[PDB]
């Protein structure tokens, strides 16, 4: 009997707030897409894998009306019994192939800067192509357990869709909401610290136009940070409580799991800055 | 340099004595030849797409 | 269409033929030397170690081509954009000529053509590495003759310190653009080493900025 | 220069070398033409530049397998299981081919060892008087018309001297090779073809064999003998 | 002061060349040709697009035959295609990678290049055992070469940038005939239909027709603002159009001795590259720098379509002897075949 509820204040804010992003994100994805297939003359290493970027968040804009409606029927999944599992999969392999597409990005930068002669940056369309192919295929690797497990637990009359249900378990699919943050982390941060120490270093910062370039190797590093770590510190907060004081008397369980299902709107927002950092904000 | 100068100047006769005509008469000449031609120009006119090595 | 066939598979190993040769001209540095025939270009090809004269060298594991183009004695202006996209042009200019004439003494000349070189249509993001030869010659001249005879409104003492300065700020001076390329000019001896090593570190520079080219930063 | 190849040998297998020699051997498409002690040539494997498509003949497409080393210039020939037929001398053809190219153009020595649809070439006449001083034409017919789409029909004639390897006189339908003296030409129709020798001479007397080049699966003509 | 007597009688001699050029301008070719109805807009559309280049395009030139051409470029090799099928018969690597021209033999046996080494390199298509390879190694030239041109199979004509256009013997190697006269370098040249005279565009805004063999100018011709990067033939054979730096066309008589017809646009700025006629002389193709090719009328001086098909300057430019294609090469490493 894992503790699954709602809050009216949930509906006054969430509803809202996602119809806004909605908006936003299909005119600044969708309308960068337009431009990476008919207007973009030339296709290199680096442009295959930013497009990818917009597919996994095209993926994910394209299923917020589902989720809209959600809570305008006061948390009840209307229909789709069975597409519960498949809204639901799909919806964390977009999140997930995100940012598997966001350290890349960085970390390909990272090779061009700090080893400028090496033989990884001049990697043909083909390769680069192998390479994406790959990364979309280890996404479902970590996403695709969700079908197998049945979901769309009956509170008696009602019906919820969650996958994020506070309940102290060792689940796959709960750990990996720590591991698909630390780990990029790890490396993003790492990889944009070089890039912004080796431009300094060689005196190229100066009589340019570099120093642009460097104040979006660290706005994407704070993007990164804004939009995903309020999710991951008030999920941890939830373990505490799991861990310790918890699983038998839930009710302390009811701001943080509120907290945690607002916090998740921070998720959709970098969906929604992507192509005013990545691409639009690039010449 | 005393002879450079010559060479100008002796070169110079050559051009001055030559024969020339009116432009109309060349004018007429350069005319004619389009027209007798003009039937065998494949630019001007395209020919039946049959006869193009390059259509198909 | 058997003998035709046949005459398709030798088009496709031509095809990659040329793929492979078209591989190893993208790993190799192409360099553009200029100079004023004495400025020195011939000591900087050793140290590096009719018509245009290729040298290839390499350093740290990276091939270098550089073509000299001062035996041509044509315009400039006809031939000069074939060498549009070479990622620098090693200018080197004799210190020891401020007062030696053809008239007009033999630094002016150098500045003449500098100017045209470096504001030239054609070359734009190219930077350009400005090596200063003859400078143990520079110093000893200084001394017995002064550097107002090549710059009137120059005004300083006859120093090897203040003199060497001032010539090289004037040659930057004539970048009229100070914004889409930069100058990196040195100061190069008879006998001296790590020349080589200058012209790796400006030309990575010159990497950097075609790699953030490509990703989109640049 | 080409030559080359193995001796005789009672039932069993043997590997048949060819030698190149300065002619940029590994742009040209290599033959093993055969022909019989007593009858006419005939096609047996082939291997095109770079080692790409292999085609075989009917009766060798299992027990043959070509091979090339473009390194030190050698071309390899491995028969696996030979029968009393497969004895025969054993030719190897160069063949480049481009817009202009001249197929067939040099014959090797050729070597000797023995043992102890497609379209068929008519060439009906088989024997013409030796008298020389006049001209003498040569007529051939062809199976299904050899004329292609493009416009030009693959017919190829051969002359082989008594003793000497054959030589190519006329690639394609009219064209001349080269070194061929200008008394050769020929003209054709598609399925009728003819060869017309001006002045006959005394090094004109041989078997002159026909050969098409349309469909890979090739045939010569069975010669005819002057 | 022989030199202030010699340099006023150039001047007196000059001033009676121009008043003779001028006593014959009874009539234009625009007042004469008014009545000719006009060609009406032309239509050509990229039958074919032929890749393999990996640099700018600086030459081409097609075969006698209208299939086979051949393409130089500055990546080292240089390609001889078919047309038709867009197969590659040939590729030949250049020993200098400095390519600013090439040439097709009339025979068909020969190709020739050349380029900032000063040297005109004859290769043999023949290759009578193995491959194409270096045949001769015509030097003797000061400046960069600019233009060459198969008169024969043993002849061939080339301009450097030394002001002097040459006459080469194949066989032997040496220079037959020298011909000087230009001020400025020689960017172009072309011969005439009977292979007997040859203009030549140089940097001083001049053109002038020589005599092969003679060997001395006949006429100079003058009326451009800026060099003259192109020439070409008319096919008759009494005139020829030249493209200069200034954005314009000017189309020059040989018997009348004078400038008949010029083709400006106030639209265009950019320079010109390449000229040629088509088989009857109607048309005038040329190309520019602002990527554009344009078609002009060469009897009324009116546009008559453009063809833009290249995202890079234009450099060269060619009609076959058929009449039946143009062919476009550009600085973005492609070449087409229009219509
Ligand atoms: C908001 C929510 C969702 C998604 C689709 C349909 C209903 C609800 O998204 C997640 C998730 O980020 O995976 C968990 C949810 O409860």
């Amino acid at each position: 009997n894992c503790c699954v509820f709602r809050d009216d204040f949930i509906a006054k804010v969430l509803p809202p707030v996602l119809g806004l992003e909605f908006i936003f994100g299909l005119l600044g994805n969708g309308l960068a897409l337009w431009i990476f297939c008919f207007h973009l003359k030339s296709w290199k290493s680096s442009r295959i894998f930013l497009f990818n970027l917009a597919v996994a968040d095209f993926l994910l804009i394209i299923c917020l009306p589902f989720v809209m409606d959600y809570y305008v029927r006061r948390s009840d999944w209307k229909f789709g019994d069975i597409p519960c599992r498949l809204v639901l999969f799909m919806f964390a392999m977009n999140r997930q192939g995100s940012i598997i597409f966001l350290t890349v990005v960085a970390v390909d930068r990272y090779f061009r800067v700090v080893h400028p002669h090496h033989a990884l940056n001049k990697i043909s369309n083909w390769t680069a192509a192998i390479i994406s192919c790959l990364l979309w295929g280890i996404t479902v690797g970590l996403t695709v357990h969700l079908l197998k497990k049945k979901l769309l637990i009956q509170n008696g009359t009602a019906n919820v869709c969650i996958s994020f249900s506070i309940c102290h378990t060792f689940r796959w699919h709960e750990a990996m909401f720590l591991l698909e943050f630390f780990l990029p982390l790890g490396i993003i941060l790492f990889c944009s610290a070089r890039i912004i120490w080796s431009l300094r270093q060689r005196q190229m910062d100066r009589h340019a136009k570099i120093k642009r370039a460097i104040t979006f190797i660290m706005v994407v590093a704070i993007v990164f940070v804004i939009c995903f770590l309020p999710s991951v510190v008030v999920r941890i907060h939830i373990f505490w409580l799991l861990h310790t004081s918890g699983t038998q008397n839930c009710e302390v369980y009811r701001s943080v799991d509120l907290a945690f299902f607002i916090t998740l709107s921070f998720t959709y927002m970098n969906s929604m800055l992507d192509p005013v950092v990545y691409y639009f904000s690039s010449p | 340099s005393i002879a450079q100068a010559r060479k100008l100047v002796e070169q110079l006769k050559m051009e001055a004595n030559i024969d020339r005509i009116k432009v109309s008469k060349a004018a007429a000449d350069l005319m004619a030849y389009c027209e007798a031609h003009a039937k065998e120009d494949p630019l001007l006119t395209p020919v039946p797409a049959s006869e193009n090595p390059f259509r198909e | 269409s058997a003998e035709d066939k046949a005459a398709v598979e030798r088009s496709k190993m031509i095809d990659r033929n040329l793929r492979e040769d078209g591989e190893k001209a993208a790993r190799e540095v192409k360099l553009l030397l200029l100079g004023a025939g004495e400025s020195g270009k011939s000591t900087i090809v050793k140290q590096m170690k009719t018509g245009i004269v290729e040298t290839h060298f390499t350093f740290k594991d990276l091939h270098f081509k550089m073509f000299d183009v001062g035996a041509q004695r044509s315009e400039r202006k006809k031939w000069i954009h074939c060498f549009e996209g070479v990622a620098a042009i090693i200018f080197c200019v004799a210190l020891s000529d401020y007062d030696l004439v053809l008239e007009m003494n033999r630094m002016h000349e150098s500045m003449k053509l500098f100017d045209s070189i470096c504001n030239n249509k054609w070359f734009t993001d190219t930077s350009i590495i400005l090596f200063l030869n003859k400078k143990d010659l520079f110093e000893e001249k200084i001394k017995k003759s002064p550097l107002t005879i090549c710059y009137q409104e120059y005004a300083g003492s006859n120093t090897y310190e203040e003199a060497a300065a001032y010539i090289q700020c004037q040659f930057e001076d004539l970048n009229k653009r100070k914004d889409t390329k930069e100058i990196y000019t040195h100061f190069t001896c008879s006998t001296d080493t790590k020349n080589v090593q200058f012209v790796f570190d400006a030309v990575t520079d010159v990497i950097i900025k075609n790699n953030l080219k490509d990703c989109g930063l640049f | 220069v080409e030559s080359g190849g193995g001796l005789v040998q009672p039932g069993g297998s043997r590997k048949l070398s060819c030698s190149a020699s300065g002619f940029a051997f590994s742009s040209f498409g290599m033959h093993w033409v055969r022909q019989a002690p007593e009858k006419g040539l005939e096609w047996v494997a082939y291997i095109s530049s770079g080692s790409g498509t292999i085609y075989y003949a009917d009766t060798v497409k299992g027990r043959f397998t070509i091979s090339r080393d473009d390194p030190k210039n050698t071309l390899f020939l491995q028969m696996t299981s030979l029968r009393s037929e497969d004895t025969a001398m054993y030719y190897c053809v160069r063949s480049i081919y481009y817009y202009g190219s001249s197929p067939f153009d040099f014959w090797g020595q050729g070597t000797t060892l023995t043992v102890s649809s497609d379209i068929v070439m008519t060439q009906a006449t088989s024997s013409v008087p030796v008298t020389p001083g006049e001209s003498v034409s040569i007529s051939c017919r062809s199976s299904k018309s050899l004329l292609h789409s493009n416009g030009n029909t693959y017919l190829y004639w051969f002359l082989q001297r008594p003793g000497q390897s054959p030589q190519l006189l006329i690639y394609r339908m009219s064209n001349l090779a080269s070194g061929v003296p200008d008394r050769f030409s020929g003209s054709g129709s598609g399925t009728a073809f003819t060869l017309t020798i001006s002045r006959l001479e005394a090094e004109d007397v041989g078997v002159y064999y026909c050969m098409q080049h349309l469909e890979y699966p090739l045939t010569f003509g069975a010669g005819t003998k002057l | 002061s022989e030199l202030d007597q010699l340099r006023q009688e150039a001047e007196q001699l000059k001033n009676q060349i121009r008043d003779a050029r001028k006593a014959c301008a009874d009539a234009t070719l625009s007042q004469i040709t008014n009545n000719i109805d006009p060609v009406g807009r032309i239509q050509m559309r990229t039958r074919r697009t032929l890749r393999g280049h990996l640099a700018k395009i600086y030459a081409m030139h097609w075969g006698t035959d209208s299939r086979l051409l051949v393409s130089a470029s500055q990546d080292g090799k240089l390609i001889i295609w078919d047309s038709y099928t867009t197969n590659k018969v040939h590729a030949i690597p250049l020993r200098s990678s400095w390519v600013m021209t090439c040439a097709y033999a009339p025979s068909g046996n020969y190709v020739a290049c050349g380029g900032l080494d000063n040297i005109c390199s004859i290769y043999n298509l023949k290759t009578r055992e193995g491959n194409v390879r270096v045949s001769r190694e015509l030097a003797g030239h000061t400046g960069y070469l600019s233009c060459c041109r198969f008169l024969d199979d043993n002849q061939i004509v080339t301009s450097s940038g030394d002001t002097t256009c040459a006459l080469w013997d194949i066989e032997t190697g040496q220079q037959t005939t020298t011909f000087t006269g230009h001020t400025g370098d020689v960017m172009s040249l072309s011969l005439a239909p009977d292979t007997r005279l040859f203009v030549s565009g140089a940097c001083d805004a001049s053109a002038k027709l020589w005599d092969v063999r003679e060997g001395m100018c006949r006429q100079t011709f003058t009326g451009h603002e800026s060099d003259i990067n192109a020439i070409c033939f008319f096919p008759n054979g009494n005139a020829f159009a030249t493209g200069s730096d200034d954005a314009t066309c000017r189309l020059f008589d040989l018997r009348a001795d004078q400038e008949l017809m010029t083709y400006s646009h106030d639209n265009i700025i950019c320079g010109i590259t390449s000229v040629s006629f088509s088989k009857s002389g109607r048309l005038l193709l040329a190309g520019y720098d602002d990527f554009n090719c344009n078609v002009w009328d060469a009897l009324k001086a009116d546009r008559a379509g453009v063809l833009a098909g290249h995202d890079n300057r234009v450099s060269c430019l060619g009609v076959t002897d058929d009449g039946m294609a143009v062919a476009t090469g550009s600085w973005d490493s492609f070449l087409k075949i229009w219509n």
